[PDB]
């Protein structure tokens, strides 16, 4: 709950007040999914319960699938400019 | 085959008598009437006749000409599989009791009457155990209103049909 | 705690010094098949060979280029022979006989070997040369691309036993080696294990010729050190999964009737010979193994990137989805699904 | 759907006042569903240990208030390694 | 503190133990020569798209192999039925990689001569 | 010693507060080091929660492919009670977290897996139809 | 039938010529009318209102859920004929509108996950069918990668639906730290006056509304619809919303909510304000959107919302559609193609209009009244019904505002007619080229439609109280 939550928060200020890069803006969103996964998961023991465990792994596998679309349309976004200035 | 779980008794979809709440791939099969078959025909014919006839209403590169034999096969195939689909939500209705059943009633109960002579289980005997047995029938009931979405079906001899 | 002590130190040495001897096992067993001899100067029989050139690395000098990280360019060879390392704690020389007993031993290995190929990707930028980025490209390339294959095969092998315990895994391979019933699977972990571990004929990341040295073109001293370190100590580790996967691990042959004429009741001398057993087992595998690498160095002409990309993406990956597809239906038809 | 199972496959932490409350729900009607709010107390409080903590926030508030021993068989704490020793 | 933990701890000293005995012993004499970066002896961008791709479709197939993990560890557990329905998943993405090889994804003068007389 | 192994859990709060040096990282590639670091330490959280397998999976995956992924792409392109634990003797069978999730997911949710294999044949097709250039 | 689609059209589509894309788009064409047809007898299944649970819990069909789908299916129909069908057989509207080889699988993907958002009953559904939606409209977005501004556009709304994406994960995972559940079928009247869920719910609203551009986040949406091609924006800006609403509707998880009572109020107010400076013709579409979308945002305030709700999305389903094929259509009498991405752009370029084709303005009034609300069309009724619903659950204040709205977006309704019926001096003489037959019958039946659906309005009250009573 508590490293989850900082984690959140940390990467969505820094997602917000970027103006420094857009690689700044993606991992910001890998690492509040991470947050939101981690409060899931200590839910998930603290229940003793499966079904946050099943979700846990679901994110995971959509974090990745995004992840993959994510750096794709970045690419494609590249190739009319040669250049990110962000 | 014996229920883990408490499931209604000879519940009405509709106006029509419950043959089997959740009718297995076989018997749905089985019980299709000549009728659905021409369903099955139909979709079949239509589906590339009607990639025929949207070519003669507006030609795709102007002047008219008669759809290649790919897309025609493509055609037929897609085709049979929406006239299957069709068919058989049509069948499963009639177990449902939702449209009229009269013939398939009267099948059934023979069928189980026949059965039960010979000593077998009414729905058959499955290589699952009762809790994968109840995990497949709670997968398998009523798949059928999502026709429209993605295509489920019953493949499980479980003991939950609704019935007595 | 003195025994933990022990144990881990043994155990270091012992891998340790058998990667310092993986070298000069290459070079004298390559020169055999160039019918020369190799090392056999520096030391009785050219034996204190890797020793000779690892104190004479420890004092070069490290060059830090200009526009290079330095810190980056000294740290990712540093990373990847740790996670090199790390990858032994798991191994077995016995039933239950390793310094990492873990219910998730195939997890970690799997893991800690997907932390492999950050040396790669990470040289190149710190070095700055342009050969070794073109090289590090490539590299990171062709190892995601061949760990696929590895994870297959792991992925394959645990349809057969339904646990993540190395032990156990080996255990049940007391029947028959997992090697018999899948012979194509172990020469496909043979030929990705080649590319994986990036030696020839699948060498295109650090080929000479292509490109001159490779991703190391940079790396002087230590650094150098620990990059080839990382490198042999990575080939007797896959070496190793092979082993344990596919050979039986340290499963030589029923000594059951040798002990009770041997010995009558249990004692340190029997334990002894027991351990002794089933390491000489394990050991041998492993020789084959390595010799079968530096045999396959010996004998072939490397591909180009685009062949290799072609072939693990092209006709491994299908064969083994194909196979993903035909084992457990083996299991469903004979009613063979292993229990936990 | 998981709920109900447990990180190991059987029926979770909180299950058994889950079931008493589902047990209520279904024999009430909306116009008596009230008649169980105490199952769902009970189920909350399995779930939070919210006035568990309470209880246990005013006996140990009213234990650090006192100067007088305690005469009753203790609780004692032991290494690891001691399980079993003596 | 079991030999596991105390194995993972010690590795990375020994490595900043050779580290350290190379700091110390051996000379440090740079100079901007020798600073250079190695090109063949003397001082001196765009990409093909399946080197985007190969490293992107690595993600979407690790993620299918490892979504088989919970499947092989539970496979008795799950009987006939699970087996069923992983075939389906893997058929599903079997045709994701048909797509994949049917459109060459990877991959990276013949006229004649005519005179007019 | 004991106190260590007590606050393992508050000092990886505090490494991933202090992680979070990938916001104001001068160089992107530091902070995708920095993002892999962050990731480590939650892999070290997970198992002090319970959760080895976990952290084992998020080494497998976040780590050895979206990282990996990461760093290709950027050089190409320019509450103060303690609960008691309680034995029984109910489980006979040896289910762990990865058997009981496979359990759950291959049969009482198998619609979320088919429908998570539509989600990677998207994860599939989609860079292709964006990142490569027919005929 | 849509997964069977999805399968073999990805197997074809790999295996077929970049030539076939439209004899292709036109085979699933027919396929679609064919199960709509063939299948559509399944609604007797929702006799009495009969709700039916599926897949272990995870879906929940009933009538309501049957309707939302054919209206999906309808919607792909037409939409797929724009791409399956040329307009003009000149080389000029080759260049225009040619469909990409894989646009087809997405759309198909991105209906897929319309589908199970509305079918969702369990929250993991609900996540998994969102992010599918999600990131197939994000490829949708992204696959005209010649444009810059479709690109910039795919990058921003990758941005913004992810971080939209993580609050709805937050929301959910609150959601079961709090009950240890993942349903909203767990909850009852019981538990909502016993705890205080209404921060957790609003913020699941509030993630999923921002997501089809809500004030006060619209302005990032009305963006990207303003930089996509126009056959893409006349998709993308009208699934989402669908598919996001009727989740909402059929939750009703945000009954009487101050918080959105405020946003809505907001959104009319800046949709219809906003939108009367607009000179580009997809901005002025875009907020009449937003403005609608206030509209059916009013209905997740209140109980039985079922006939005003699906009134209104299919009457606006209809318009929309409608509006966007006649700014198609009227794209063969510009003298200026602007590009070949968005050939039309700002409004004043259909000047003089109804001197090139009278009945093209007809259709263009009749749509507009429609949007304005003049009986007997059916943006009257749809208006009608929701103030009768709002009225009867004594939203006063907000029906004031409604009216207010109406009024002044009329004004930038009217702005495109009275830009169509003014004179053009250089009028069309004569030309051999005939507009496609069948997106001309298209047009000519959604136009029908909006203006003859009144006659039926009995009939449908009728049939709706046995199928939703
Ligand atoms: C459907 C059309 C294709 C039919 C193929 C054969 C049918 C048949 O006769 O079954 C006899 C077959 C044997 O009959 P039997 O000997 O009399 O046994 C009597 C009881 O079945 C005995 O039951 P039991 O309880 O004793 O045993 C448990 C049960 C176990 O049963 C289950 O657990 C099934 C549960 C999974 C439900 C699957 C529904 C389909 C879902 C489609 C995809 C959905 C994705 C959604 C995404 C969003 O049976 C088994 O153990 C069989 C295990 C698996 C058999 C081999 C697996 C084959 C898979 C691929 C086949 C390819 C066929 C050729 C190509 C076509 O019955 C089976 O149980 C086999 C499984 C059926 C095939 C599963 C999937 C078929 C293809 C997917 C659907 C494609 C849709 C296309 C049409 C769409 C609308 C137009
Ligand atoms: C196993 C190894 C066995 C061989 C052991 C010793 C032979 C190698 C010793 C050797 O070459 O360093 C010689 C010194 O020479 C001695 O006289 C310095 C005294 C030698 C220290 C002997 C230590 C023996 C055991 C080491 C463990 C060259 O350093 P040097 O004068 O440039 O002095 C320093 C030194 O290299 C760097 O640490 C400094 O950073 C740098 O500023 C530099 O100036
Ligand atoms: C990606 C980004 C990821 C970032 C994650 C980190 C953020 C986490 C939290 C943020 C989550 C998202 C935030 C969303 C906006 C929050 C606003 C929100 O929910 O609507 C409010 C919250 O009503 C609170 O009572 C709640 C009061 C607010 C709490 C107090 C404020 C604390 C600040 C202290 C300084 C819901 O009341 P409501 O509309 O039903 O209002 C009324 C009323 O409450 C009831 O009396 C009536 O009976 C009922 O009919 C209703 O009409
Ligand atoms: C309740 C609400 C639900 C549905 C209501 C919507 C529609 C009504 C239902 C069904 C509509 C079915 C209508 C079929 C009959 C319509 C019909 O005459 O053929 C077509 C359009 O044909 C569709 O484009 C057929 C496309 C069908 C798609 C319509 C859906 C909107 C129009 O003839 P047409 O004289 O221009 O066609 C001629 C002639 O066919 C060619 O040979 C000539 O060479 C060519 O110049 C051409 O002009
Ligand atoms: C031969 C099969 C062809 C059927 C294909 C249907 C395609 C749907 C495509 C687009 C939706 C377009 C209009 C839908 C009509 C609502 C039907 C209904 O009555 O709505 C009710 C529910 O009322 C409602 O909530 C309100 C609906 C709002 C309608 C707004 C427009 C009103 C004006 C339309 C006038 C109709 C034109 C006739 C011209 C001669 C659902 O009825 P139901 O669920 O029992 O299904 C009907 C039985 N069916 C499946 C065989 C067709
Ligand atoms: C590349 C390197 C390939 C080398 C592979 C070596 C293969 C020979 C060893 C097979 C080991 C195995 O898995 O089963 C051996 C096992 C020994 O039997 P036993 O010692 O009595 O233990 C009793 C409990 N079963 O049970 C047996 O004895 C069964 C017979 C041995 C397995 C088949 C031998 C014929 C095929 C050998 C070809 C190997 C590849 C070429
Ligand atoms: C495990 C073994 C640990 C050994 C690490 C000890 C490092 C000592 C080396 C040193 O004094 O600084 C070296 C470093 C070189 O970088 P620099 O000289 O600034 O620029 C070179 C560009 N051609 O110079 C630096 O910039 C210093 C950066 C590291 C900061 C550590 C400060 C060490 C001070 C010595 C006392
Ligand atoms: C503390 C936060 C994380 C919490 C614990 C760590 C978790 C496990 C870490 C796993 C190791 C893999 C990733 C390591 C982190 C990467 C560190 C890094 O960012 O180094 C690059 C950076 C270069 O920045 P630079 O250009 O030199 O800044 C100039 C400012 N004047 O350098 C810097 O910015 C500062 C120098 C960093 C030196 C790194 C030293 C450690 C190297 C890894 C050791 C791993 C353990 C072995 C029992
Ligand atoms: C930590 C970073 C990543 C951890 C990876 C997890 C590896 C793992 O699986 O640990 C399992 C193992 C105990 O697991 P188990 O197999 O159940 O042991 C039973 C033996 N009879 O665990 C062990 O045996 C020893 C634990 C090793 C990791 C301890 C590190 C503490 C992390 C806190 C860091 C504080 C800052
Ligand atoms: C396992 C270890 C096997 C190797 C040991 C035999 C080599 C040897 O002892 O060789 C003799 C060595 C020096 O070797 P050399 O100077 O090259 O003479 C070789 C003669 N010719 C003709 C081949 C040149 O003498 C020594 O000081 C031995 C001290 C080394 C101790 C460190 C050992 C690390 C383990």
């Amino acid at each position: 709950m508590f490293i989850g939550t900082i984690i959140l928060v940390l990467s969505f200020l820094g997602f917000v007040f970027n103006r420094r890069n857009i690689i700044l803006a993606f991992i910001c969103l890998e690492t509040m999914l991470l947050g939101i996964n981690l409060i899931l998961l200590r839910n998930s023991v603290l229940f003793d319960d499966i079904s946050g465990s099943l979700f846990a792994i679901v994110i995971i596998i959509l974090a990745g699938v995004e992840s993959a679309i994510g750096l794709s349309l970045l690419v494609s976004y590249y190739r009319l400019r040669g250049v990110i200035n962000s | 085959s014996t229920p883990l779980v408490k499931t209604s008794v000879n519940y009405s979809y509709g106006d029509y008598p419950l043959i089997d709440a959740d009718p297995h791939f076989k018997r749905v099969v089985g019980y299709m009437r000549p009728s659905d078959y021409g369903v099955i025909g139909l979709a079949t014919a239509a589906l590339p006749a009607g990639i025929c006839f949207a070519e003669w209403l507006d030609p795709v590169k102007g002047k008219f000409a008669r759809p290649s034999v790919k897309f025609l096969r493509v055609a037929t195939m897609l085709g049979f599989a929406v006239g299957f689909g069709a068919a058989y939500a049509r069948s499963s209705l009639r177990f449902f009791g939702v449209t009229e059943n009269a013939r398939e009633y009267k099948k059934d109960e023979a069928q189980m009457a026949a059965r039960k002579a010979a000593g077998l289980e009414p729905y058959g005997t499955s290589s699952l155990t009762p809790e994968l047995q109840e995990i497949a029938a709670k997968n398998s009931a009523h798949s059928i209103a999502g026709l429209f979405i993605f295509p489920w079906f019953n493949f499980v001899n479980h003991p939950y049909h609704g019935r007595e | 705690m003195i025994i933990n002590i022990v144990e881990i130190l043994i155990f270091l040495v012992c891998v340790l010094f058998s990667v310092a001897y993986l070298t000069v096992a290459e070079r004298k067993t390559l020169a055999y098949m160039q019918r020369r001899l190799g090392p056999n100067f520096v030391g009785y029989y050219g034996l204190l060979q890797a020793f000779a050139d690892a104190v004479k690395l420890l004092l070069k000098e490290i060059v830090l280029p200009k526009e290079s990280n330095y810190i980056i360019l000294v740290i990712s060879p540093l990373i990847t022979l740790i996670t090199a390392l790390i990858g032994w704690v798991v191994i077995p020389l016995g039933p239950g006989i390793t310094l990492g007993e873990l219910n998730l031993g195939i997890l970690f290995s799997l893991a800690i070997g997907s932390l492999g190929v950050f040396g790669s990707l990470l040289s190149g930028w710190s070095s700055n040369s342009k050969y070794s980025l073109l090289g590090s490209i490539r590299s990171t390339a062709q190892l995601i691309s061949y760990e696929l294959i590895l994870t297959s095969i792991f992925i394959i092998i645990i349809m057969f036993v339904s646990s993540l315990n190395i032990t156990t895994i080996i255990e049940t391979q007391r029947v028959v080696w997992y090697c018999i019933p899948l012979l194509p699977l172990l020469l496909i972990f043979f030929i990705a294990s080649v590319a994986e571990t990036a030696r020839p004929p699948f060498d295109l990341t650090e080929s000479e010729s292509e490109l001159v040295a490779g991703y190391f073109t940079e790396y002087s001293g230590s650094p150098f050190v620990f990059f080839f370190l990382a490198e042999y100590s990575n080939i007797i580790l896959i070496s190793a999964f092979n082993g344990y996967l596919l050979l039986g691990g340290y499963l030589s042959f029923n000594y059951s009737y040798l002990f009770n004429i041997l010995f009558n009741d249990y004692s340190y001398v029997s334990f002894l010979f027991e351990g002794l057993i089933n390491s000489s087992a394990y050991a041998i595998k492993l020789v084959f193994l390595m010799f079968s690498f530096i045999w396959v160095r010996a004998a072939f002409p490397r591909f180009t990137y685009d062949n290799l990309i072609n072939f693990c993406w092209i006709i491994l990956l299908p064969l083994l989805f194909g196979i993903f597809l035909i084992i457990p239906s083996t299991l469903y038809i004979f009613d063979s699904f292993p229990t936990l | 759907t998981a709920a109900g199972i447990s990180l190991t496959g059987g029926r979770n932490r909180c299950f058994s006042e889950w079931q008493s409350f589902m047990h209520c729900t279904a024999k009430t009607d909306a116009k008596s569903r009230a008649q169980c709010l105490p199952n769902f107390e009970d189920y909350m409080e399995c779930l939070h240990h919210t006035k568990e903590k309470a209880r246990l926030r005013e006996i140990e508030s009213v234990l650090k208030q006192k100067k007088e021993g305690l005469e009753a068989p203790p609780v004692k704490v032991i290494p690891v390694k001691a399980i079993g020793l003596v | 503190m079991n030999t596991f933990i105390i194995f993972i701890i010690l590795i990375p000293i020994v490595g900043f133990a050779l580290l350290a005995v190379n700091i110390l012993l051996a000379v440090y004499k740079p100079y901007n020569e020798k600073l250079g970066a190695f090109e063949c002896g003397l001082t001196s961008l765009a990409f093909n798209a399946a080197f985007i791709l190969v490293a992107i479709l690595f993600l979407p197939f690790d993620l299918e192999i490892s979504t088989l993990l919970p499947y092989v560890m539970s496979i008795y557990l799950v009987s006939n039925y699970g087996f069923t329905i992983v075939l389906l998943f893997l058929l599903i993405l079997i045709i994701g990689f048909v797509y994949e090889i049917n459109t060459n994804a990877l991959k990276i003068n013949t006229d004649s001569l005519i005179y007019k007389l | 010693m004991m106190y260590l192994t007590y606050y393992f859990i508050e000092i990886t709060i505090f490494l991933a507060i202090l992680c979070t040096f990938i916001i104001s990282a001068k160089n992107p590639m530091v902070s995708i080091l920095y993002m892999i670091a962050l990731f480590v330490i939650a892999a070290m959280y997970l198992y002090l929660i319970g959760l080895g397998i976990f952290s084992l999976l998020y080494i497998m995956i976040y780590i050895g492919a979206i990282a990996v992924l990461f760093l290709f792409i950027i050089t190409l392109l320019d509450n103060d009670y303690n609960t008691i634990i309680t034995q029984d003797w109910f489980n006979i069978e040896n289910t762990t977290l990865l058997t009981t999730i496979g359990n759950v997911l291959l049969t009482n949710n198998a619609f979320i897996l088919l429908v998570l294999a539509i989600v990677l044949l998207l994860g599939i097709i989609g860079p292709i139809s964006i990142t490569m250039k027919h005929k | 039938m849509l997964i069977l689609a999805i399968i073999s059209l990805i197997t074809f589509v790999s295996m077929s010529k970049l030539s076939d894309n439209r004899a292709i788009i036109r085979l699933i064409n027919i396929y679609l009318i064919l199960v709509l047809v063939l299948d559509s007898f399944l609604y007797l299944l929702f006799l009495n209102n009969q709700t039916y649970t599926v897949m272990g819990e995870l879906l929940i069909f009933n009538s309501f859920t049957f309707y939302i789908d054919m209206l999906i299916y309808f919607i792909m129909i037409v939409i797929s004929s724009l791409y399956g069908y040329n307009l003009y057989n000149n080389n000029l509207y080759k260049t225009l509108f040619e469909p990409k080889k894989e646009l087809i699988i997405l759309f198909l993907i991105n209906i897929l996950g319309a589908l199970l958002i509305v079918h969702s009953n369990d929250f993991i559904t609900l996540f998994v069918a969102i992010e599918l939606q999600s990131y197939s409209i994000y490829l949708i977005t992204a696959i005209y990668n010649s444009s810059y501004k479709a690109s910039k556009a795919s990058m921003l709304y990758f941005f913004m639906g992810g971080i939209l994406s993580i609050l709805i994960a937050y929301s959910i995972n609150t959601y079961y730290s709090v009950l240890n559940s993942y349903t909203l079928h767990s909850l009852d009247s019981l538990i909502i006056n016993t705890l205080d869920l209404n921060l957790i719910l609003i913020a699941l609203s509030l993630g999923l509304l921002f997501k089809i551009g809500i004030a006060p986040l619209h302005k990032w949406l009305i963006s990207i619809y303003e930089n996509t091609p126009i056959l893409i924006t006349i998709y993308i800006s009208l699934i989402p919303k669908i598919s996001i609403l009727s989740y909402l509707v059929l939750s009703n998880i945000s009954i009487n909510s101050l918080v959105i009572s405020i946003l809505a109020i907001l959104t009319l107010l800046v949709g219809s304000v906003g939108g009367l400076l607009q000179i580009k013709i997809k901005r002025l579409l875009a907020f009449s959107g937003l403005t609608n979308a206030g509209y059916m945002m009013l209905l997740l305030l209140l109980n039985n919302n079922e006939f005003s709700y699906l009134y209104y999305i299919t009457q606006y389903s209809i318009s929309h559609l409608a509006i966007f094929m006649i700014i198609i259509f009227s794209i063969y009498y510009i003298n200026y193609i602007n590009n070949q991405y968005n050939p039309i752009i700002y409004v004043n370029q259909l000047k003089g209009l109804i001197h090139d084709n009278a009945y093209l303005v007809l259709s263009m009034a009749i749509v507009v009244f429609s949007f304005i609300g003049i009986p007997p069309l059916l943006g009257f009724f749809g208006k009608l019904n929701i103030l009768m619903s709002i009225l009867n659950n004594g939203y006063y204040f907000i029906s004031i505002v409604l009216i207010v709205a109406s009024l002044i977006s009329a004004l930038y309704y009217l702005y495109l007619l009275n830009v169509s019926i003014q004179d053009k001096n250089n009028i069309l003489i004569n030309s051999n080229e005939t507009v496609s037959s069948v997106l001309s019958y298209i047009l000519s039946s959604l136009i029908i439609l909006i203006t003859f659906g009144f006659i039926y309005n009995s009939l449908i009250i009728d049939i709706f109280n046995v199928y939703f009573n």
